[PDB]
């Protein structure tokens, strides 16, 4: 394993003897991770990376039905819980009962607002985060019924209701503004085919203002480059077919710098710590950046791998981010939840599967049963559900008015 | 991680 | 009026001033999914919220209730919205509300609604007088709270409060020179006040940054900052650069020195230079060292820079 090797130990943190609050914390994670790495040596077994797929399935399968009061804090993020669970199962190649999928469809219909979009639960004001989630859920199911839950004529009204003169959108009426709104609107509007000519007017320009001196993208122009916002920005530009509104060179140097030499997983910001959900937000940026670069006819691009260590990210996840009882997590010690479950898995799948036209170099770490279904690097739903949804809505006219 |  | 934590807290259903209203329960549908088993207390406040809201009862009791609804789930943006409506309608003392949101943010500094609610009040009041001091207190508990820095940039930008922020950035950079939020803030500030076009400023910056590098050579932020402030004019328009950095090869080396050199070389090539053939050889060797020995986590990127360095 790239990680359990002896030279990899030189990838340990160089403190410079000038220790700050950052060195300290980083060095702490590194030790807890080292332990996991050396887990094998101390115990005298041969290393066998395996994805506790059954344990994970039973966790997800239960949460799709009911959660403890520990989830009272995500009571305004219910379409998210459907998405995270229904996508983890989707990647684990697990089943979505013709009855459960309906209930999900029926529940989301209750979340949907008469003004368009979706709320965090029955009766909540529509918000772009839950709308993005509800739409991705409905597409993962992908049936006349699910698709039919989405009110496209109302969704455009709503999208237009949030649209800002400078190109940005609010997340909800009277709500905040940051790149998530741009990606959320772009993802749902494109999939459901409601993109008019002036919908995203000036949106690519605002998103390009979020790109700062680091090569990365921040929440709003002027802010620190962050991995979850950089994915929202890049993916939003890929949808709008405007990746080129950014300096892709520096964006590439920035994203690639985010992978932890010693841990293998990614960090959300320069000098922060690794975190499993970033296995998708950050690593997902390379496939996006492959297309982008090859699109401008780049020669130096690989025909088998992404521009990050696919091996190291799969070791990090398999070894360090898996919960014995099921579910994945931030890093060792951290508790499990459906968000990290949905994102460590999405990142594993990004890491295991490459593409480049007709090239297909999958890399599956450990037990080959560890390979996951594929996921689309823009929507983060199976590439088939994406294709299936867009075309179905494509036979509907954009809500012209 | 709070995303909303 | 009555704490959710008080030993003598009573359910809204058991309340005398809340009997004329019927608690509207959540409708998750005959066959629930991702259904949360709320506590009797969580369900109680919310059944009453659904009703007051549903009635659009813009009352003082409704006001006091959102407070409890917010404490049970501060991330409930719908309740936060109805509360702003009550703020306007009931014509509430906003400064008193500034104090409320101040305490709530201290509690959940990573909540999106609380920061936005605060921003709405400051706008209503057109008063940014408490901001930099409040933020600095939050950044004192977590020097990298994204919401705190973002809110900070808004107060400075909008109210044009730039004068003492670089002094603040310097303070925090003294506390943790690896604080990327501060390196970014320093750029935000300089680039919005004087800019980096001023030779004296540019020099002062590169000097200071070359210092932080020749002090904590493996601190990436200082490297991405120095690169950031120069790369926007051409690293190759700075002859002395390659030298001073080359001087740090054995005294302050990290794969950052090598990566920066690979970046200068790239620009001495874009701009064409004598010895370019050797330059390209030196640069590709560095790409192989970083790719094979010096920084293999990104061997895919480093060899790709080797291959692009071929074509262009
Ligand atoms: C809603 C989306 C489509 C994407 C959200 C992506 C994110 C994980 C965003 C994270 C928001 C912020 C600023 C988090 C910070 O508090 P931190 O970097 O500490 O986690
Ligand atoms: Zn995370």
């Amino acid at each position: 394993l790239y990680s359990l090797r002896p030279e990899h130990a030189r990838e340990r943190l160089q403190d410079d003897s000038v220790e700050t609050v950052t060195s300290i914390e980083q060095a702490k994670v590194e030790e807890k991770i080292q332990e996991v790495f050396s887990s094998y040596k101390f115990n005298h077994l041969v290393p066998r990376l395996v994805l506790q797929r059954e344990k994970h399935f039973h966790y997800l399968k239960r949460g799709l039905r009911q959660l403890t009061d520990a989830y009272e804090c995500l009571d305004a993020s219910r379409p998210w819980l459907c998405y995270w669970i229904l996508h983890s199962l989707e990647l684990l190649d697990e089943p979505i009962p013709q009855i459960v999928a309906t209930d999900v469809c029926q529940f989301l219909e209750l979340c949907q607002s008469p003004d368009g979009g979706f709320g965090g639960g029955p009766g909540q004001y529509p918000h772009l985060a839950p709308t993005y989630a509800a739409v991705n859920a409905l597409c993962i199911i992908g049936t006349e019924e699910a698709y039919n839950v989405i009110n496209r004529e109302k969704l455009l009204q709503y999208l237009y209701s949030l649209k800002q003169p400078d190109g940005s959108f609010l997340m909800h009426v009277g709500g905040e503004v940051d790149v998530r709104s741009a990606y959320c609107a772009a993802s749902v509007a494109s999939l459901t085919n409601i993109i008019t000519p002036d919908l995203f007017e000036g949106t690519a320009e605002w998103i390009a203002r979020c790109q700062n001196w680091e090569g990365g993208i921040g929440g709003v122009p002027g802010m620190e480059a962050h991995g979850g916002y950089t994915f929202c920005g890049l993916a939003a530009l890929v949808i709008l077919k405007k990746e080129r509104s950014l300096n892709l060179k520096s964006l590439l140097q920035w994203v690639t710098s985010r992978q932890m030499r010693f841990e293998g997983g990614f960090q959300g910001r320069c000098n922060k710590l690794v975190d499993g959900c970033y296995s998708f937000w950050q690593a997902g940026l390379l496939p996006l950046l492959h297309r982008a670069l090859h699109a401008q006819g780049d020669p130096a691009l690989s025909m088998s791998h992404w521009m990050f260590h696919q091996q190291a990210l799969q070791e990090y996840i398999l070894m360090c981010c898996q919960c014995p009882a099921g579910g994945l997590l931030d890093k060792p010690g951290k508790s499990r939840d459906f968000y990290h479950t949905c994102y460590c898995l999405s990142g594993l799948s990004i890491a295991q599967h490459f593409g480049s036209g007709a090239m297909l170099h999958d890399v599956v770490m450990g037990v080959p049963e560890n390979v996951l279904q594929p996921t689309h690097p823009v929507y983060n739903i199976g590439p088939d559900k994406v294709i299936q949804a867009t075309t179905h809505f494509l036979q509907k006219p954009v809500p012209g008015f | 991680c709070v995303i909303m | 009026f009555l704490s959710l934590d008080s030993p003598t807290y009573v359910l809204y259903r058991d309340r005398a001033e809340w009997a004329d209203i019927d608690p509207v329960p959540q409708n998750d549908g005959p066959s629930p999914v991702v259904q949360i088993i709320y506590s009797e207390k969580f369900r109680d406040v919310y059944d009453y919220f659904r009703a007051v809201l549903q009635r659009d009862e813009r009352s003082e009791r409704a006001f006091k209730l959102t407070r409890d609804a917010i404490e049970l789930n501060a991330a409930n943006y719908t309740v936060w919205h109805f509360r702003r409506v009550l703020l306007r309608s009931l014509q509430k003392d906003l400064q008193e509300e500034m104090n409320y949101i101040t305490a709530i943010i201290e509690e959940q500094p990573k909540n999106y609604q609380v920061w936005h609610h605060r921003r709405v009040l400051v706008e209503w009041l057109k008063d940014p007088s408490q901001e930099l001091e409040f933020i600095a207190d939050i950044l004192n508990q977590d020097a990298k709270n994204y919401h705190a820095w973002q809110h900070r940039q808004w107060v400075i930008q909008e109210f044009r409060l730039w004068d003492n922020e670089l002094q603040y950035v310097d303070q925090l950079l003294k506390e943790d020179v690896r604080n990327n939020s501060v390196w970014n803030q320093r750029h935000f500030v300089i680039s919005n006040t004087t800019g980096y076009s001023d030779r004296a400023v540019l020099e002062r910056e590169v000097q200071y940054t070359l210092e932080m590098i020749k002090l904590v050579p493996h601190n990436e932020s200082a490297w991405n900052y120095l690169k950031g402030i120069l790369q926007d004019r051409g690293l190759s328009r700075y002859p002395n650069l390659l030298n001073q950095l080359l001087d740090l090869q054995p005294s302050h080396s990290s794969p950052y020195l090598i990566a920066f050199l690979v970046d200068i070389y790239e620009d001495m090539l874009e701009n064409q230079c004598d010895n370019k053939e050797d330059i390209l050889n030196k640069a590709l060797e560095l790409c192989e060292i970083l790719a094979k020995e010096k920084d293999t986590i990104r061997k895919e990127y480093w060899r790709y820079i080797g291959r692009s360095l071929q074509s262009k």
